[PDB]
């Protein structure tokens, strides 16, 4: 067994190279050659806060055991992860490091980093996918907490200690680092922003929100305390591993790449635990556009199959929402739940309209009646209400997908809104201007109705339909039937 | 220079 | 004395009508052949929110003076403010309608109205301006609740209880209704939305605000409840009449019109009262682009001048971002204040600082020691994060004036952010796009500098200037400083 600085890293990475002329993305889904540059202990910048770098961090805090999964990694990344864990933790929080092939190519990219310091391998003798694989480490743990990290990560400065002391405190707390961004193309490591949490849309994608003024303004006094979040990436997370167990691990049955990290996230706040970002605590990430491994049912299908198995267990009758957003989905076959129904019985979960109303208020539920929502959308340009307001003109502006001024809905009562105003024709000759206001269900000068195919706007009870032709010399307009709108 | 502005 | 109805709408305003041929916004700047045609109790549509009709408040409301200062205005306009206020109010709960005839060309405008019933006249014998003259409307009334409207408004159903409710209730509260909307063009009566709050930019210009997701959300159990507000619009409002006098009246040395509406705002969220708009009152109002009547010399100077004695006795040390945002203003005298800020001292008000924390915390403010401020504007686009995160490009939109993506500072550290996000030079290769990264303070190649009389950015120690040629296809880069439109940058505020 080998101190990692002792490890031979030209031997190890040296083989394995990107070979003269080749793509040097098509191994990975990221730039091999310029991860092989990097020495496997390269410095990287302090992308903590100030006050971050001046606490004096607390030692006597419980081990972990690190668990890291991988399927065809490129071996310079692998080595960073593990000698980032190494070099950046103090050793005795370190228990062990047990690596997971998750059935590579070729088995030596694991079993050579078992020579270095605490270092454990497993090997799949088939295919498992991310969540088996977690668990089968998960299991072989022999520390009271559990740490999960990607094969990518380069973890900063003190990352350790300000998750542990979380989870000592309160082991029902499931917590991550700050996520920063190591970039695919040239390997340079960027501080992420700390004023983000964890979210999704209704399609069950998750996405990073920003705070709301009002949140970050009540954290002035301490601005590196814990962030609740809706959410967790996945990927990297600390969990006391007698915590994971009870809760029921991870859902054996999803396959490769998931899903996994919204069944969690539901499963943990229904269920009587929370979920935290820890702005003290650091670890940069690979993020990639595309998976470079192989998926036997999806990418697409499994990824379906997964959320499936998320949803039709944790979220009622709100799962019609995501089915609403990805109808596709319903034709995907999904097996069996049972055992995670019981599992919910068991520890007696709170309803997911709980959790929309105490977890993740801020995401918008279509509570209806609702027969079409978003932008506007007319070539490239939006519907904008332009900031008007009650009779002033409408017009266009370049989509920007923030929502916002571009915000729109169809009503049950036919109507176009945005927040309680509402486009009134409000006069009949073509060529008027149309005007916003107020909503009234009554008023028949805002009712309004999809033709030929969801792709024009028809004032209802006239041969009148929108019209973009008068945009930017007085606004929308209404003419007889620039006319082309989608929602 | 201009007026109190429409709600 | 005269019964409205009984009032002969005809032979008051025939006389003053448009001649054949004449321009019909000339006078009012509205149109008068338009507003000539109304019956003076015209029927108007109930804007009122389904809650709203059948709810109520208590059984012995305190009556209302109301006030309605006027210069020159049309007679079917004013006539009609004040049938609005006779039929859709409670007669006991109308103590008097006083009419402040500002100096009108015509006093007979304001005269002939004194025959109606509960009507008093009171005629400036020089122009005096609105502040002056409310004043001296609220020094004549008897009732204990002062009423204040503009002299083109027309009330709607059940306008007024909603608002003597309030105050009765706690006098400290200043409540005003919705303020519907009047087309100056038509007029056309119509509704006005009721998810807004008054607030106002760092000009100090009013402006009207939506309620925050998490503001309407709140809400949702009672969707009619008083909405708090920063600052009131300022023609209509509802007040004790002895809590106007204690906290002083309006400032007597604002001439005209412009801002005694953000002075008075000011004044009573720091010396202890309240603002509240009230959903369930609905008042229109006709809005319109211009003013019809003189400032002595000009409605720039004059609105500057009022805008100043608010800032100079309100605003503490923050005053200075106004005078970044309108530098020309530094240059306007203002006058003594002496008695305003005795005033100031006498109520023990709460600083400034304690009114942006408390009251309008979603005016966004500036670092104390920033050296720009706001969006970052090349002709009508905007500086705009694109929605994206650390690593990520950075591009232009159309400039929206809603902050969020759009909105910037230049720090003291010479680097251009957006929360703790700043636009970083990764490459300094001409052409290279730059990226949004987490603001690190010795970060040299996050330092930028404006340059050229403040037109354009500059990256500290080079000669790459900001430029949006690539936006569309790539993102903002970095290039060579030239003399391109692509390369001129300007923040809203600069100290
Ligand atoms: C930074 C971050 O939060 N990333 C998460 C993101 O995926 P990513 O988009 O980061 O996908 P990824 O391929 O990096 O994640 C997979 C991780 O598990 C390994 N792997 C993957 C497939 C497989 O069949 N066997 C295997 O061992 C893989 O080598 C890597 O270490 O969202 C996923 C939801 O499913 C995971 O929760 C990831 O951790
Ligand atoms: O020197 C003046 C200027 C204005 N007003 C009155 O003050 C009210 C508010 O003025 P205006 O309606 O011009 O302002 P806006 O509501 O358009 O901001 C109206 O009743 C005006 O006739 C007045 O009595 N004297
Ligand atoms: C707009 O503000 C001015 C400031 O002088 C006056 O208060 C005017 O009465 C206001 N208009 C409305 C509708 O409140
Ligand atoms: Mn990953
Ligand atoms: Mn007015």
């Amino acid at each position: 067994k080998v101190r990692w600085p002792d490890f031979n890293q030209e031997a190890y990475v040296g083989g394995t190279m990107v070979r003269s002329g080749q793509d040097p993305y098509a191994r990975n889904k990221f730039n091999q050659v310029e991860s092989d540059k990097l020495r496997m202990d390269r410095a990287i910048p302090d992308t903590r806060h100030d006050q971050c770098q001046r606490k004096q961090w607390r030692v006597d805090l419980p081990a972990t055991s690190v668990v890291i999964t991988f399927h065809n990694e490129a071996r310079s990344a692998l080595l960073r992860t593990v000698v980032s864990v190494l070099k950046k933790s103090p050793p005795h929080l370190i228990k062990e490091i047990i690596l997971v092939d998750d059935y590579s190519n070729d088995p030596e990219d694991g079993a050579l980093l078992g020579k270095i310091e605490k270092v454990r391998v497993l090997r799949n003798d088939r295919r498992e996918g991310l969540m088996r694989s977690r668990v089968r480490g998960a299991d072989a743990a022999q520390a009271k907490v559990l740490t999960f990290l990607d094969s990518h990560c380069e973890c900063n400065e003190h990352w350790l200690e300000p998750l542990l002391e979380r989870v000592a405190e309160d082991r029902t707390r499931v917590v991550s680092p700050i996520i920063d961004v190591i970039n695919m193309d040239n390997f340079q490591y960027v501080g992420a922003s700390a004023d983000l949490k964890g979210g999704f849309d209704w399609n069950l994608v998750f996405k990073w929100d920003y705070m709301t003024p009002e949140q970050r303004r009540s954290r002035q006094g301490n601005p590196v305390a814990p962030i609740k979040t809706p959410m967790i990436a996945g990927g990297l997370f600390v969990m006391d591993k007698f915590y994971f167990e009870e809760l029921g691990k991870y859902d054996m049955m999803m396959d490769v790449w998931g899903g996994e990290n919204l069944e969690i996230s539901f499963r943990v706040w229904q269920c009587g635990g929370s979920l935290e970002i820890i702005p003290c605590s650091r670890v940069g990430h690979v993020f990639r556009k595309q998976h470079p491994y192989t998926f036997p049912g999806g990418s697409g299908t499994v990824f379906a199959r997964n959320t499936r198995r998320a949803a039709e267990v944790w979220m009622d009758e709100y799962k019609n929402f995501y089915y609403a957003a990805v109808p596709s989905a319903r034709n995907v076959p999904y097996g069996n739940i049972q055992s995670r129904l019981e599992l919910r019985k068991k520890l007696s979960c709170k309803p997911f309209k709980w959790y929309l109303e105490n977890v993740y208020p801020e995401l918008r539920v279509p509570d209806h009646q609702d027969i079409a929502f978003g932008a506007l959308q007319q070539g490239t340009n939006c519907l904008d209400t332009l900031g008007h307001f009650a009779d002033g003109v409408v017009g266009v502006y370049e989509c920007h997908n923030a929502g916002g001024n571009q915000e729109w809905a169809l009503t049950k009562e036919k109507s176009v809104k945005h927040m309680d105003l509402c486009l009134t024709v409000v006069d009949r000759a073509p060529g008027s201007l149309i005007k916003l206001q107020g909503c009234r269900e009554d008023d028949s000068r805002q009712k309004w109705e999809q033709i030929e195919g969801n792709s024009k706007l028809r004032h209802v009870g006239s041969n009148l339909c929108l019209d973009s032709r008068t945009a930017k010399s007085g606004g929308l307009s209404v003419e007889v039937c620039s006319q082309q709108w989608k929602f | 220079d201009s007026t109190t502005p429409a709600p």
